[PDB]
C-alpha cells in the first residue's frame, strides 16, 4: 500500500547498505529469518506465513563483497535476486561503469525494480546511495537514474552522496569522476545529501572518543540518520514528515538541491549518563559546525532554508522555544528573502540502539538537514583540483580509450561553473 | 570467476616462482602433496584466482613454467613442494639462450614460442572468465629477456583488454655479471614499455643492501631473498583473495599509479622487516609500518626517491586495523615531506585494506610508488648501453641472428625519451 | 613444519544472528 | 520395509514385531505377519547413542528435531573438506532461533579407534562408537558403502562417503541431500534441507 | 542456545531440562524439546564459589549484582598489568555507593594447585576451583583458550587470557570487555561496564 | 563496604544478609542485593571476648560506649613506649565520672601464646584470644600489617603497629587515632578521641 | 629475595569517599 525503495549502488551503498537494514530489521523485530515469531510495510514485503522480505537492491559489478553479503547471516533474508552482481569491477572509472561493462547489467537491475514496485502504487519514491568517487557508484549511478526518470517520472529519486573529503581522497582519479558525476546528478536527482567520509570520522574523534573506528561504526551513524529520517513514515508522529514534504520545503529552484546534515546527540555510554538531553540542548548542538557531516563551516554561508526532525519524548512546545533562540542568534544567519526558514518533525519512538554498538540508549534525539550557500566551496575545491589535473591531461587517455569522447570533460566544467555562478547569485 | 595466469621465464623466473607457489600454497593451506589442510572457508571462498581442481581432492597452480634448458626445472621438481605443478605445464628446450636477447627473442624462442602459447590458450580459456596475467623474468638473462618479452608481446596481441604485469628484475648498478647487461636490459624495456601494463622493478643490489644493513643474514642464500620477494607478490594481491575494508584489484591499482600510458614502472617496499633478534622487542602498529616504508633503505630497488618526486604513491594494508590510522598517517606523510611530492596533483597516494594478513604478523604493509627518481635507473643503463655500443662490442652475436643495427638506435631513443619524459614532471 | 591459522575476520567477530528485539 | 527389504535392521524389526503379535495372537483376528505399518521400531538401542561428553542419551530425546546421519570416513579429502561447512551450517540454523532445530548422528567408515577418536572429536554433534554392531547394520541398511566389497542383495549404493541423509522415527529415509551423488552439488546440498517436514516424531 | 550452541553447560542444560519435560509430560502439548526461554539451569553447584576463607556460598548469593568472570593466568605479563587497575575500579565502584554492585568470580587458566593459591590470595573476590571440572566446562562455554589446545567446533577464540565477561542468570554473554580484542583499551575498557542493564537476576 | 569492600568480615556480612533476604524474598520491592544499611552482623560472638581474670564477656556488655581496637605487638619498641600513656589515659578517663564512657579490645600481632599472656598479663581491659581467627580477620579489616607479608587486595597499609581504631556498630572505623599515620602524633593523639559521637550502638 | 614497596600517595590515604551525615 505504502512503500519506499531503496536503491544501493557500488561498494559504499552496499556496506552502508548492511548497516541500514540490520537498524531496520532490529528496531521492527524480525529475525535473521524474515519471519517475526503494519508499521512495517513501507520496508518489508509479506510473502505467505509471517515472513518479511526487504525492497532494496543491491548493485555492484564486482561480485565479492556481495558475496559475503550471500555469505554472512542475513542470507535467509534477502531474495537471491535483490543482489545482484557482474564478473568484473568498473575500476574506480565512470567511463567503464556508463559505457562500456554496465549496460548488460541494468537490464536484470529494471527487471527487478520493476517487480518490486509494481505490488502497489502509491510509492513515495525511491533512497538511492552511492560513492560518487568509485566507478559503479558514479558510472552506473547515472545510468540507472536516467532510465528511472524515464520510466517513474513524478516521484521522488533522493540521493545520498558519499562525496570526496577536502583532504583526504585515498583516489587520485576521484576529481574526474567527481564532477562527471555531478553534472548528471543536477539533471536528473531530487535531492542530494552530502556524507563526507572524514566530517563523521572527526565526529567520532571528538564527541565519542574513538581513536578506532573502521567504517562499520560510520555505517551505524549514518544508519540513524536514516532512520531518525523516514521515521514519521513508518511510525505515529504530532507532525510526521514524509518524503514529497522535503522537496518543497528545501528546495527553493531547480539547480538548488544539495543538503548538509547534523545528527545530535551521539554521545557514549562513559557520558550520556551525565547529560540531561533537553530539547535546546541538543538543538543547540546540531548547529555547530563542529557537528556538521560535511566538514564545510556554514559561517562562511548563508542558511536559505532548514530541517529538523526530532524523535523521543519530545514536546511541541519546547521546539519552539528552542528554534527562536536559534533565530535571535547572531553567528547563524539567514538570507533576506527567507524570513521564516524552518520545517518542523516530532515523532514519538526513540531512536534504536544497536547492541555491541557505540551509541547511547537516549530518551530524544535531532536530524537536521539544511540547504546552504556555503555549497560554493565545495564545488570550487573540486574546481581547482579538476584544472591542475585536466591542463595537461593526467589519465585522460584511459576515459577516452573506452567509449567516452573528448569535450565530456569540458561540458562537466562548464555545467560545474555554471552552478558555481548560480549559487553566488542567489547569495546577493 | 577471476583466475590470474602465472608464466614464468628463465632461470631467475623458476626459482624466483618456486617460492611464490610456496607462499601461496601455505597462505591457502596446501600440502605438498597437492590436499587441503585447516577446516576453514576463508581460504577456499576465492581459491579460483590461483588453483584448479584434478577431481583427487588435490589442486595444481594456474602455473606455466618456461624455460629454454632442461636443467633449471629439474631442480624445481626434485624439491619440495615440487609434485604440486603438473608435468604438461613445463615446457623444456634443448638449445637455451646464452644470455643473448636476439636468439632468445628471433631464433630459439620462434619455435618453442608456438608450445608454450598452446598450453597458455589450453589453460587461460579454460575457466569462465580471465582476470589477466602475471610474468617474472629477469631482464639480464636471455631466456627471462629475449624469449619472455616475446610471449607478453603476443599473448597482449591476442587478449587486449587482460592485464598484464610483471615482475622485473633489472641489470645491477654496482656490478654486472652476464656483461651483456645492457643489452638486454635496453631492448627488453623498449619492448616492454609498449607491450606491458603494470612493471614492478627490484635490483639484485638493493636487495643484498637490505639483508646486510636490515635484515643482518650471515649467508642470505636465493632462499632467503626469493621469501622476500614472493611476500611482495602477495601483497599486491590480497584482495583478489581475501576480503577487506577497501578492495583494490589490479586494475584498481593501474588507474591510480599510472597519471600517462608511457610511465609505469613501480617501485616496491615491504613493511615489517626485522632481524629475528629484534623480532620481539619491535612494537608494530600503522604508524611504525609506515615510517619503515617511506625508506630508501626499505625499498626494493637502488634509486633514492629523495633524488626526485613521488609523481602518485600506493600502500596495501593488510591486517587488523582503524581506517583513521591509516587516514592520518598518509596525511601526515604528505604534510611534513611537501618537497617529495609532485605539487599538481594533491593527495598523491592511495589506502587499501585486506582484512586477512600473512599468516604469522597481525599487520602488514606493501608499497607501491611512481616516481621520477627511477630516471636515474635508466641513465645509469643509457651510458651503459652507448659505451659499449660505440665500439659495437659484443654486437656480432647479436647482428648474426637475425637483427638489424636499427632496432639498437630505436631501443636507444626508446629510452633515452622516457629519460626526458621523467624531466617534464620534475 | 605449518602451525594452525588462528584468525577469524572482521566479518565473523560481528555480523552475528542476533536475538530478538525487547 | 523401507528403503529396502533385504537389511538387517528390517530382519531384526520384522522378528521383534512377529514375536509380539504371535504372543498377543495366542493371547486372543489378526494378521499374521503383521503390516509394516503395524511394525514399531526401536532404532538406536538404549545406548547406541552419545554426545560430545561420551554419556548416553535414549531415544526419545530426539524428539522434535530433524535428525540427520552423516557417514563420514577420516583420511577422505572430501569429508575432511564437507566438514567445515556443515559445522558452520549446524551454528546458523541452531543459533538463530526459538528452538533446536536440526540435530546430527556421525556414523564412521574409519578402520581403527585413534582414528575414530580423532575424527570424533571435531565434532560437537552425536555420535555411534566404532565397534558397536549397529554402525555396519545401518551401513547395510542405507547402503552406504566406501567401495564395494559389501555382497548386497541385488540392490546397488545409494551413496558413498560422505553422506548426510535427514531419518525419521520409524527409520525410513525422508531426503538424502546430494554431496556426491546423482546431481554431484556438493556443499549447496546444505541449503536444501526441509527441516520444516522432516520431523523426529 | 547463547553464546553458543556446542558448550558443555548448554548440553547439559539441554539433556536435564528436556528429560525434566518428558517426565511431566509422562506424569500428564508442551512443546518439546523445552524452549531456551522455558529453560532452567543451575550453573553454580552447591559446592563451586569460595570466598576469602575458603568457606563455600551458594549461587544465590549472586541475585542482583553484576558478576563477571575474569579468566587469568598467573604468570602472563598482561594479567599482571590488568590486574591492579581491575582492583582499583572493584574498589572504588563498590565503595562508592550504599548499594552492593558488581562482584568477580575467578577462572583459573593457571598451572598447579600452589600457583592457583598464590594468585588467588591477591584477589578479594570469590573463586572457583582449578580441580573443579567447573572451570573447564566454563572456558568451553565462554570460548577463552591462551592457544588452541582444547578443540572448538567452528567457532574461534572469543578473546584471550586475561578477560572479563559479563555474564547473566542463564549463561547470556552480556558483554565484552575490550580488554584484548578487536578494539585494545587495555587497562580502560574497565568503564565501559553498564552495571544497571545487566544484573544476576 | 566500610571502611573497605575487599575485606573477609565485610565478604561474611554479604553471605549472612543477602541469605537472609533470599530467604526471606522465596517466603514472601523487596531489594536484591540489600543496602548496606540493611546488612547486620554479629561482630563479637559470645566466646570471642575474655575480660581480666578469664571470664567470658559477650558483645551486650559493649553497648552505649566508645570501643577502640587496640592492634598491638609485644616486643615493639613503640608498643612498649605507647603502653603506659595509653593505661594512664583510660584510668584517669574512666575515673573521671559516673558512667565508664571507653573500652580498649586488643588484637595481638605476638607471635605466639607465651608473648601473648606475657603482655596481657599487664592490662586491665578486654583482649581476643590468638587461636580465634577473629585476630586476624579484624586485621584484614582494618588494614594492620606489621611487615607487608599479609595478601592485600591492592590496599594501602593504613597503619602500622601500634595502633588505636574507634570502631562503630556496623564494622566502620569511627575515626582514626593518628599514632603512626598523616598526623605523626606519638602518644598524644590518644587527646583526639572523642567519644560523645563515636559511640557503639 | 626481596623487600617490598609499601608506600601510596596522600591524596589517596585520606581522600575517599565518606558517608554523608545524619
Amino acid at each position: 500500500m505504502r512503500e519506499v525503495i531503496s536503491i544501493h549502488v557500488g561498494q559504499a551503498g552496499i556496506q552502508i547498505g548492511n548497516a541500514c537494514w540490520e537498524l531496520f530489521c532490529l528496531e521492527h523485530g524480525i529475525q535473521p529469518d524474515g519471519q517475526m515469531p503494519d508499521a512495517f510495510n513501507t520496508f518489508f514485503s509479506e510473502t505467505g506465513a509471517g515472513k518479511h522480505v526487504p525492497r532494496c537492491v543491491f548493485l555492484d559489478l564486482e561480485p565479492t563483497v556481495v558475496d559475503e553479503v550471500r555469505t554472512g547471516t542475513y542470507r535467509h533474508l534477502f531474495h537471491p535476486e535483490q543482489l545482484i552482481s557482474g564478473k568484473e569491477d568498473a575500476a574506480n572509472n565512470f567511463a567503464r561503469g556508463h559505457y562500456t561493462i554496465g549496460k548488460e547489467i541494468v537490464d536484470l537491475s529494471l527487471d527487478r525494480i520493476r517487480k518490486l514496485a509494481d505490488n502497489c502504487t502509491g510509492l513515495q519514491g525511491f533512497l538511492m546511495f552511492n560513492a560518487v568517487g568509485g566507478g559503479t557508484g558514479s558510472g552506473l549511478g547515472c545510468l540507472l537514474l536516467e532510465r528511472l526518470s524515464v520510466d517513474y517520472g513524478k516521484k521522488s529519486k533522493l540521493n545520498f552522496c558519499s562525496w570526496p573529503s577536502p583532504q583526504v581522497s585515498t583516489a587520485v582519479v576521484e576529481p574526474y569522476n567527481s564532477v562527471l558525476s555531478t553534472h548528471s546528478l543536477l539533471e536528473h536527482t531530487d535531492v542530494a545529501v552530502m556524507l563526507d567520509n572524514e566530517a563523521i570520522y572527526d565526529i567520532c574523534r571528538r564527541n565519542l572518543d574513538i581513536e578506532r573506528p573502521t567504517y562499520t561504526n560510520l555505517n551505524r551513524l549514518i544508519a540513524q540518520v536514516i532512520s531518525s529520517l523516514t521515521a514519521s513514515l513508518r511510525f505515529d508522529g504530532a507532525l510526521n514528515v514524509d518524503v514529497t514534504e522535503f522537496q518543497t520545503n528545501l528546495v527553493p529552484y531547480p539547480r538548488i538541491h544539495f543538503m548538509l546534515s547534523s545528527y545530535a546527540p551521539i554521545i557514549s555510554a562513559e557520558k550520556a549518563y551525565h547529560e540531561q538531553l533537553s530539547v535546546a540542548e541538543i538543538t543547540n548542538s546540531a548547529f555547530e559546525p563542529a557537528s556538521m557531516m560535511a566538514k564545510c563551516d556554514p559561517r562562511h554561508g548563508k542558511y536559505m532554508a532548514c530541517c529538523l526532525m526530532y524523535r523521543g519524548d519530545v514536546v511541541p512546545k519546547d521546539v519552539n522555544a528552542a528554534v527562536a533562540t536559534i533565530k535571535t542568534k547572531r553567528t547563524i544567519q539567514f538570507v533576506d528573502w527567507c524570513p521564516t526558514g524552518f520545517k518542523c518533525g516530532i515523532n514519538y519512538q526513540p531512536p534504536t540502539v544497536v547492541p555491541g554498538g557505540d551509541l547511547a540508549k537516549v530518551m530524544r534525539a535531532v536530524c537536521m538537514i539544511s540547504n546552504s550557500t556555503a555549497i560554493a566551496e565545495v564545488f570550487s575545491r573540486m574546481d581547482h583540483k579538476f584544472d591542475l589535473m585536466y591542463a595537461k591531461r593526467a589519465f585522460v587517455h584511459w576515459y577516452v580509450g573506452e567509449g567516452m569522447e573528448e569535450g565530456e570533460f569540458s561540458e562537466a566544467r562548464e555545467d560545474l561553473a555554471a552552478l558555481e555562478k548560480d549559487y553566488e547569485e542567489v547569495g546577493i | 570467476m577471476r583466475e590470474i595466469v602465472h608464466v614464468q621465464g628463465g632461470q631467475c623466473g623458476n626459482q624466483i616462482g618456486a617460492k611464490f607457489w610456496e607462499v601461496i600454497s601455505d597462505e591457502h593451506g596446501i600440502d605438498p602433496t597437492g590436499t587441503y589442510c585447516g577446516d576453514s572457508d576463508l581460504q577456499l571462498e576465492r581459491i579460483n584466482v590461483f588453483y584448479n581442481e584434478a577431481t583427487g581432492g588435490r589442486f595444481v597452480p594456474r602455473a606455466i613454467l618456461m624455460d629454454l634448458e632442461p636443467g633449471t626445472m629439474d631442480s624445481v621438481r626434485a624439491g619440495p613442494f615440487g609434485q604440486l605443478f603438473r608435468p604438461d605445464n613445463f615446457v623444456f628446450g634443448q638449445t637455451g639462450a646464452g644470455n643473448n636477447w636476439a636468439k632468445g627473442h628471433y631464433t630459439e624462442g620462434a619455435e618453442l614460442i608456438d608450445s608454450v602459447l598452446d598450453v597458455v590458450r589450453k589453460e587461460a580459456e579454460g575457466c569462465d572468465c580471465l582476470q589477466g596475467f602475471q610474468i617474472t623474468h629477469s631482464l639480464g638473462g636471455g631466456t627471462g629477456s629475449g624469449m619472455g618479452t616475446l610471449l607478453i608481446s603476443k599473448v597482449r596481441e591476442e587478449y587486449p583488454d587482460r592485464i598484464m604485469e610483471t615482475f622485473s628484475v633489472f641489470p645491477s648498478p654496482k656490478v654486472s655479471d652476464t656483461v651483456v647487461e645492457p643489452y638486454n636490459a635496453t631492448l627488453s624495456v623498449h619492448q616492454l614499455v609498449e607491450n606491458a601494463d603494470e612493471v614492478q622493478v627490484i635490483d639484485n643490489e638493493a636487495l643484498y643492501d637490505i639483508c646486510f644493513r636490515t635484515l643482518k643474514l650471515t649467508t642470505p642464500t636465493y632462499g632467503d631473498l626469493n621469501h622476500l620477494v614472493s611476500a611482495a607478490m602477495s601483497g599486491v594481491t590480497c584482495c583478489l583473495r581475501f576480503p577487506g575494508q577497501l578492495n583494490s584489484d589490479l586494475r584498481k591499482l593501474a588507474v591510480n599509479l599510472i597519471p600517462f600510458p608511457r610511465l609505469h614502472f613501480f617501485l616496491i617496499g615491504f613493511a615489517p622487516l626485522t632481524s629475528r633478534g629484534s623480532q620481539q622487542y619491535r612494537a608494530l602498529s600503522v604508524p611504525e609500518l609506515t615510517q619503515q616504508m617511506f625508506d630508501a633503505k626499505n625499498m626494493m630497488c637502488a634509486s633514492d626517491p629523495r633524488h626526485g618526486r613521488y609523481l602518485t604513491a600506493s600502500a596495501m594494508f593488510r591486517g587488523r586495523m582503524s581506517t583513521k590510522e591509516v587516514d592520518e598517517q598518509m596525511l601526515n606523510v604528505q604534510n611534513k615531506n611537501s618537497s617529495y611530492f609532485v605539487e599538481w596533483i594533491p593527495n598523491n597516494m592511495k589506502s587499501s585494506v585486506c582484512d586477512i594478513p600473512p599468516k604469522g604478523l597481525k599487520m602488514s604493509v606493501t608499497f607501491v610508488g611512481n616516481s621520477t627518481a627511477i630516471q636515474e635507473m635508466f641513465k645509469r643503463v643509457s651510458d651503459q648501453f652507448t659505451a659499449m655500443f660505440r665500439r659495437k662490442a659484443f654486437l656480432h652475436w647479436y647482428t648474426g641472428e637475425g637483427m638489424d643495427e636499427m632496432e639498437f638506435t630505436e631501443a636507444e631513443s626508446n629510452m633515452n625519451d622516457l629519460v626526458s619524459e621523467y624531466q617534464q614532471y620534475q | 613444519p605449518t602451525l594452525p591459522f588462528n584468525a577469524q575476520s572482521c566479518y565473523r567477530s560481528e555480523y552475528v544472528a542476533k536475538p530478538l528485539p525487547p | 520395509s523401507q528403503p529396502v527389504f533385504a537389511s538387517p535392521l528390517n530382519v531384526e524389526k520384522r522378528r521383534l514385531n512377529e514375536e509380539r503379535a504371535l504372543m498377543q495372537a495366542q493371547k486372543a483376528n489378526i494378521q499374521l505377519p503383521p503390516n509394516y505399518g503395524d511394525m514399531d521400531l526401536i532404532l538406536f538401542p538404549e545406548g547406541s547413542l552419545k554426545n560430545s561428553n561420551n554419556t548416553v542419551i535414549p531415544q526419545s530425546h530426539l524428539k522434535g528435531k530433524s535428525v540427520a546421519l552423516y557417514f563420514a570416513d577420516g583420511a577422505d579429502p572430501k569429508c575432511a573438506s564437507l566438514l567445515p561447512f556443515l559445522l558452520n551450517y549446524y551454528r546458523t540454523m541452531n543459533e538463530g532461533g526459538a528452538n533446536q532445530k536440526i540435530e546430527i548422528i556421525f556414523v564412521s567408515l574409519d578402520r581403527d579407534r585413534e582414528a575414530f577418536e580423532s575424527h570424533r572429536a571435531h565434532m560437537p554433534w552425536l555420535s555411534i562408537d566404532l565397534e558397536n554392531p549397529l554402525t555396519e547394520i545401518l551401513k547395510r541398511h542405507f547402503r552406504v558403502m566406501k567401495e564395494y566389497e559389501v555382497p548386497t542383495y541385488g540392490y546397488g549404493s545409494r551413496t558413498g562417503v560422505p553422506s548426510v541423509i535427514v531419518i525419521g522415527s520409524d527409520g525410513r529415509e525422508a531426503q538424502f541431500l546430494p554431496i556426491c551423488s546423482g546431481l554431484e552439488e556438493g556443499d549447496r546440498a546444505l541449503l536444501r534441507w526441509d527441516w520444516r517436514n522432516t520431523k523426529f516424531a
